[PDB]
RNA sequence: CCUGUCAAACUCCAAACUUACAGACGCCGUUUGACGCGGGGAUUCCGGUGCGCGGGGUA
RNA sequence: AGUGCAAGAGCAAAAGAUAGCUUGACAGUGUUCUUCCCAACGAGGAACGCUGACGCGAAAGCGUGGUCUAGCGAACCAAUU
RNA sequence: UUAGGCGGCCACAGCGGUGGGGUUGCCUCCCGUACCCAUCCCGAACACGGAAGAUAAGCCCACCAGCGUUCCGGGGAGUACUGGAGUGCGCGAGCCUCUGGGAAACCCGGUUCGCCGCCACC
């Protein structure tokens, strides 16, 4: 911008959306990337592969299409993230994808976080992904227990649109139950 | 189709320039060859530009030179209409001359040596130290200029 | 030392001060003469001294010619005459001299010169239609102190 | 339009630039939360050749902690127009700096797709003196 | 030359054009080539490792295999056949 | 702002040209066997001149 | 800017800074280039592998010393494992 | 792509500026700290939980050329420089002719306020 000699960062760098150094180390595996992302309200998991004119998403799942299988709960929590990973994972298996490397983009590797939940979900779907068990939240938290107890400290329902009062991780179970099943229209 | 006549000897000429002439089948002073006007050949003549005289000859001129200096790929069999007719895809020299000028064939294709070994220019040439535009004999010529030279060397 | 020793451009450009030390100071006292508070546009006449050959002019020569030129313009128009003259070239080329046979010959630094391509303006004056003949005479004296032949070219001045 | 434009306090940073500390204790009481050590850079003739080593302390307050502090702190100063930043900030004094900004300032503080705040959304000295003065005190 | 190290006289060829300065895009550092493919050799100033001898810059060789992630490229230095170990970052497909 | 100048160890630019690989044409090779490979025998390792480009030096 | 030291070159969510942890400045054996353009020549050097054992990291991955090009030494003999 | 994710090329994409856009949709800002996790001090950030409010930031859509950049026309310029040739010129440094190539600065007028790929989505 200042002159002929000025160096402008690559576009995805200005936009502060792509860590190119991590990207490179990621691509060095030769495997597909399980692109785990999250929004204030949603969570998205994509299986991306390298292409001539750009990346190629072979399969993917969004927390939105989770309802499509019987989900009346919010979509920005742990149970949401895990199930979304599993959904994307299952679809990945469908398209012939068998292994991946977790790409958490610009999110932090916080133990028990959602990007890791997406990963645990994707792994259960039968996908082979290099991981570390002691960095994944404990089963119960994945189910959504942590939020149930929070609702126990009631006085005012945690959720506005009455999905339920004391909330239900058992719903998480019903949905995972529905996904791990064969039938399911992926 | 341009006619190429070497007018300057090999002593002291760049080797890559001398090899170019040889690739164009000329190995002696006063030897002439006919070259198609292709981009590849164009570069070649442009490279030998200072040691040769070239240009497009007239149908008649070509015919005179062929009758007088054309030779078989091998042997001393004189080349005349009968030779041409009994040995080529043409009826006489004119047919050959025309096909050559129109780049439809080559001397080799018709069993003739690629080279026309001309005679020294009767009455001498315009000198080999200057190009045509400066009164010399080197470089590209008019169809008339080339005809004058080729005929004096018939 | 004869200018025959340095007048030609037969050596690489040698001007890098960061790699050369002991460079003698220039003898050129001023590059802008006359009334330098005024613009050259304010004059009807503009005459330049043009060098006819490419050469190198040692600073000692620029000073002598420039001096014998401006000196005349001062004696003829006054220490404040309404005119202005410029020496547009600066001696950037450092010169040497090998002053022990041809062994370790790289010379020591002895001076500076300005490279002037043929056809260039070495000097340029701006005067009024009156003092036009005085500047032409100042240049006649100047080109007598530099190597090449010169042309005294008159630019804006159709008062012939 | 005005709701997501009306100023607020991002942080109140109390700090004592000493030069060699034992002063942390008072800040810990006048503010309410733990202070932090301050290291220096570059060697200094004034017997300050040690690069990394305690020289000061500061406390950054946000939300209530910040307000509850200013309530009893602001009355201790005589604010002036000069004492204001070109960004809409002011510091008085033991130093007391007040960082003011508009709602979504996070856009420039987050890790993902962060972005610099447009000059239009940047607070102004004028818009700053107002908000503040418009709450328990006077200007110039 | 005054010295004979590997980077002797390589000021130009190993310097980046100002605007190409900075970490290079990962795509060409992960590119895959097949045996027999023609590849132009050119060191990328921004990439430290996987380089070949600067003297070879400008060669167009033939991939004949791999050694780890690096490629073994066949070239002819003058009249001498040589094998060069080089990473994709410093290679480009011909045509 | 305007106005006067530069760079062998400066470069926002930038040739001619040199150069890797390939295709085409040319030339050449498959009884004159090219290209390549193995082996025998050397001589040679004071060079010079013109032209082009130089670096040193008043030359 | 910094990055130990010449010069030229490389580097910005880093190759720089701070903090923490750690000993890959590891063992075995190669490929290739360099040394020595072309074109044979040793020591030395570098890039890139396989095997073993490890460090850190969620993991991809990084680590065969210091971002790159200087910091080096035959046979005989001695000491050492 | 009525606002999304991962990218390729890496300023034609930068700098600056104007206008337009969102009731259970999207992205955000935004609300809030029991948990996982977090600040050498701060739920600021990171992380988690969430919808009262908002389109003012961001973002997306439409657009402006003043600066920077890309390409194009016309002029500079077939100039500067240059591969091949010469019993052409010059005391000489050097120049010229023929043949084959051929800039840069700068001015004027246009272009450029990204293009493209995969996935998802009233
Ligand atoms: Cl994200
Ligand atoms: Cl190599
Ligand atoms: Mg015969
Ligand atoms: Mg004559
Ligand atoms: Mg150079
Ligand atoms: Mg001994
Ligand atoms: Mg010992
Ligand atoms: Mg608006
Ligand atoms: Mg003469
Ligand atoms: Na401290
Ligand atoms: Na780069
Ligand atoms: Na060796
Ligand atoms: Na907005
Ligand atoms: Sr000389
Ligand atoms: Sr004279
Ligand atoms: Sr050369
Ligand atoms: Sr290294
Ligand atoms: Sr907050
Ligand atoms: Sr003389
Ligand atoms: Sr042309």
């Amino acid at each position: 911008a200042t002159g002929p000699r000025y160096k402008v960062p690559m576009r995805r760098r200005r936009e502060a959306r792509t860590d190119y150094h991590q990207r490179l180390r990621l691509l060095k595996s030769g495997k597909p990337r399980l692109v785990a992302r999250k929004s204030n309200k949603h969570v998205r998991a994509q299986l991306v592969t390298l292409g001539p004119n750009g990346d190629d998403t072979l399969a993917s799942a969004h927390s939105s299409d989770l309802a499509e299988y019987g989900w009346e709960a919010p979509t920005g929590n742990m149970p949401s993230a895990y199930l979304t990973g599993l959904l994307a994972g299952l679809r990945a298996q469908e398209a012939g994808v068998e292994e991946a490397v977790l790409d958490i983009g610009l999110n932090s590797p916080t133990p028990g976080s959602k990007v890791f939940a997406i990963q645990e979900g994707a792994i259960d779907a039968g996908l082979d992904i290099p991981h570390n068990d002691d960095v994944l939240a404990d089963w119960q938290r994945t189910r959504g227990a942590h939020i149930a107890e929070y609702d126990e400290q009631l006085e005012e329902p945690l959720y506005s649109g009455d999905f339920d009062a004391a909330d239900l991780p058992e719903h998480f179970d019903e949905l995972r139950e529905t996904l791990l099943d064969g039938d399911i229209e992926l | 189709m341009h006619a190429l006549v070497q007018l300057r000897g090999e002593v002291n000429m760049h080797t890559d320039i001398q090899d170019t002439l040889e690739m164009l089948n000329i190995h002696h002073v006063n030897h002439c060859t006919l070259v198609p006007e292709t981009d590849a050949y164009r570069g070649m003549v442009a490279k030998v530009n200072d040691f040769v005289a070239f240009g497009e000859p007239s149908q008649e001129t070509l015919e005179t030179v062929l009758a007088t200096r054309a030779e078989p790929l091998e042997g001393d069999a004189d080349v005349d209409d009968e030779w041409v007719a009994e040995h080529t895809d043409y009826d006489d020299i004119s047919g050959l001359a025309f096909a050559l000028l129109s780049e439809e064939t080559t001397l080799r294709e018709q069993g003739l040596s690629p080279t026309l070994r001309l005679h020294p220019p009767r009455g001498g040439h315009d000198g080999v130290k200057h190009p045509v535009k400066e009164g010399g004999q080197l470089g590209k010529h008019d169809t008339e200029g080339i005809d004058d030279l080729l005929e004096a060397m018939r | 030392k004869p200018a025959s020793m340095y007048r030609d451009i037969d050596k690489p450009a040698y001007t890098r001060r960061e790699y050369i030390t002991g460079i003698p100071g220039s003898k050129i006292a001023q590059h802008k003469m006359g009334r330098k508070q005024k613009d050259a546009d304010d004059y009807p006449v503009q005459i330049s001294l043009i060098v006819e050959e490419t050469v190198q002019l040692r600073h000692g020569s620029l000073e002598a010619s420039r001096l014998s030129a401006n000196r005349h313009l001062i004696k003829e128009l006054g220490e404040e005459g309404d005119y202005k003259m410029t020496l547009r070239k600066f001696p950037h080329q450092v010169l040497r001299e090998n002053k022990d046979g041809m062994r370790a010959a790289f010379g020591k630094i002895v001076g500076t010169a300005a490279r002037v391509q043929a056809g260039e303006q070495l000097f340029t004056a701006y005067c009024n239609v009156e003092d036009a003949e005085h500047v032409k005479e100042a240049f006649r004296r100047a080109y007598n102190k530099i190597t090449p032949s010169c042309r005294i070219d008159s630019s804006p001045a159709g008062n012939a | 339009f005005h709701e997501m434009r009306e100023p607020r306090i991002e942080k109140v940073v109390v700090h004592m630039g000493i030069g060699h500390a034992n002063a942390e204790d008072i800040l810990g009481e006048i503010t309410g939360q733990m202070p932090v050590r301050t290291k220096a850079k570059r060697t200094v003739g004034e017997f300050d050749i040690r690069e990394g080593d305690p020289i000061g302390a500061k406390v950054t307050l946000r939300d209530e902690m910040a307000e509850e502090f200013l309530q009893t702190a602001l009355p201790l100063a005589e604010l002036a127009t000069s004492q204001f930043d070109d960004t809409g900030n002011f510091s008085f004094g033991l130093d007391v700096t007040v960082n003011l900004v508009r709602p979504g300032y996070r856009v420039a503080k987050r890790d993902k797709a962060s972005r610099s705040i447009p000059t239009k959304h940047r607070l102004n000295p004028a818009d700053a003196v107002a908000f503040i003065e418009s709450t328990y005190d006077v200007e110039v | 030359p005054s010295s004979n190290g590997p980077l002797e006289g390589t000021r130009g060829k190993l310097k980046n054009k100002p605007r190409d300065r900075g970490t290079s895009p990962p795509q060409r550092a992960v590119e895959e080539f097949d045996d027999g493919e023609k590849v132009h050799l050119k060191i990328d100033p921004s990439v430290p490792n996987g380089r070949f001898h600067p003297r070879f810059d400008g060669q167009t060789g033939t991939v004949e295999g791999k050694q780890g992630d690096a490629y073994k490229v066949d070239i002819v230095d003058g009249g001498k056949e040589k094998t060069i170990i080089v990473t994709a970052a410093h290679l480009r497909r011909q045509e």
